[PDB]
């Protein structure tokens, strides 16, 4: 399996063998604008499994 | 010229090895791209 990983989530940086499926969580960094032009960036978290 | 594939061969009488060749670049995706799920990304 051939996955994304890194601060801005980049693609093709962690290859890996077996699949993992617990209830783990990433986080991304995610550049947004609002409806009055403020450009502005977030960090989240997301649990999944 | 055929095929033998499974079992062990010998070469009978008359029998000879012939040679398949493939055009170009199609040797290079057979060597070098193994898995194109692993390897896709280039
Ligand atoms: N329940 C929890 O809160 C919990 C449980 C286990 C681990 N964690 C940790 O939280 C951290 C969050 O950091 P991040 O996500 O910013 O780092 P990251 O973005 O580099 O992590 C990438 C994500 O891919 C997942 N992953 C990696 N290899 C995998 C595989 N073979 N199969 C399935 N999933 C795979 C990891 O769980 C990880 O969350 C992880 O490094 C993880 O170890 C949290």
């Amino acid at each position: 399996l051939s996955l994304s990983a890194g601060r801005p989530k980049r693609p093709h940086a962690r290859r890996a063998l077996c699949l993992l499926l617990g209830p783990d969580f990433f986080t991304d960094v995610i550049t947004i604008e609002t409806a009055d032009h403020a450009r502005l960036q977030l960090q989240l978290a997301y649990n999944w499994h | 010229v055929r095929a033998v594939i499974g079992s062990t061969y010998m070469l009978t009488q008359d029998e000879v090895l012939w040679e398949k060749e493939l055009p170009p670049g199609v040797e290079e995706l057979l060597n070098k791209g193994q898995d194109p799920l692993a390897d896709r990304g280039e």
